[PDB]
């Protein structure tokens, strides 16, 4: 998504996303969720269980 | 508020001739109000003529003088042209540039272009 | 032309006199009356709107009225530049257009 | 228009404020408003 390559199960997101808002980061900077650049649809970015 | 400029200047028009008259503008813009004519001869009283009508949203012409005079009008340059046609007698008289609200409610002549004689 | 007002009309200076011009239904009934103001060669001056306005610049001596189909122009305080001639308009739905009566010449004596 | 050019019609009153770079704290709802910010420059708490 936007250039970014990470692996993870691909989920919808309950947290509502602003139209400005296109991602979602922790503050260790890993992106928990991103919005889908085809659609506005929000999705939760959850790595694979490990 | 605003000053009026001159109906058409002095126009003069031998018998077989027919006369346009620009009145234009100052201080105001010309489609945000309406103007008007009155026939005025020397000695004599009052005849409106041509004019904008507030309601509709038409020109009027004055019934009796109806399709011999015409007018039109350019929004940019203000310039309202007043064509009467087909010379007659008693048909040279000053003509009178008069103003009125196009927001209606406004019979009153307002501001005058000082009047122009024309000639049969 | 199709209203009532005569040719002149004469007082002393400095009185009290008015002009009256009488209309009908069709024309002054329901609508508003105004009235203007012409020097000799000169340009026609609006005097009154509605009957009770005032345009800028006019001394507020000049009022009016109007009582059914009939309208005075109120005038007041004669002044040796006063005399004139007068002219009642009203809006016309009869032609639908605008009418003024012949005009009426003052004069201050 | 003639009443018993115009301009200036009506009143206007506008606030204007200049941002100055500050460090604020800011608190994240679930929705992701920022329901509360602090400036530490402000004061010592």
């Amino acid at each position: 998504f936007n250039g970014l390559t990470g692996t993870g199960v691909l989920t919808e997101s309950n947290k509502k996303f602003l139209p400005f808002q296109q991602f979602g980061r922790d503050i260790a900077d890993t992106t928990d969720a991103v919005r889908d650049p085809q659609t506005l649809e929000i999705l939760d970015i959850t790595p694979c269980s490990f | 508020e605003v000053q009026l400029l001159e109906q058409s200047g002095a126009e003069v028009k031998k018998p077989g001739a027919s006369v346009r008259v620009s009145c234009k503008v100052s201080g105001y813009t010309l489609p945000e109000v309406a103007m008007h004519w009155v026939r005025q001869a020397p000695g004599k009283g009052l005849e409106w003529m041509g004019g904008f009508d507030p309601e509709d949203g038409e020109t009027m012409y004055a019934q009796k003088f109806q399709g011999r005079v015409t007018m039109t009008e350019d929004t940019s340059t203000d310039t309202a042209y007043m064509e009467l046609s087909s010379l007659r007698s008693e048909d040279t008289a000053v003509y009178y540039c008069a103003t009125t609200t196009p927001f209606s409610s406004s019979y009153w002549f307002d501001p005058w272009g000082q009047g122009t004689l024309v000639t049969v | 032309s199709v209203l009532t007002q005569a040719p002149s009309v004469s007082g002393a200076p400095g009185q009290k006199v008015t002009i009256s011009c009488s209309g009908s239904s069709s024309n002054i009934g329901n609508n508003y009356v105004s009235w203007y103001q012409q020097l000799p060669g000169t340009a026609p001056k609006l005097l009154i709107y509605d009957n009770n306005k005032r345009p800028s610049g006019i001394p507020d001596r000049f009022s009016g009225s109007k009582s059914g189909t009939s309208a005075t122009l109120g005038i007041t305080g004669l002044q040796t530049g006063d005399e004139a001639d007068y002219y009642c308009g009203t809006w016309d739905s009869s032609l639908s257009a605008v009418v003024f009566g012949g005009g009426t010449k003052l004069t201050v004596l | 228009y003639l009443t018993p050019s115009g301009w200036t019609a009506g009143a206007a009153a506008y606030y204007v404020g200049y941002l100055q770079p500050r460090t604020f704290l800011l608190k994240y709802n679930e929705n992701g408003t920022i329901t509360d910010a602090v400036d530490c420059a402000l004061d010592p708490l």
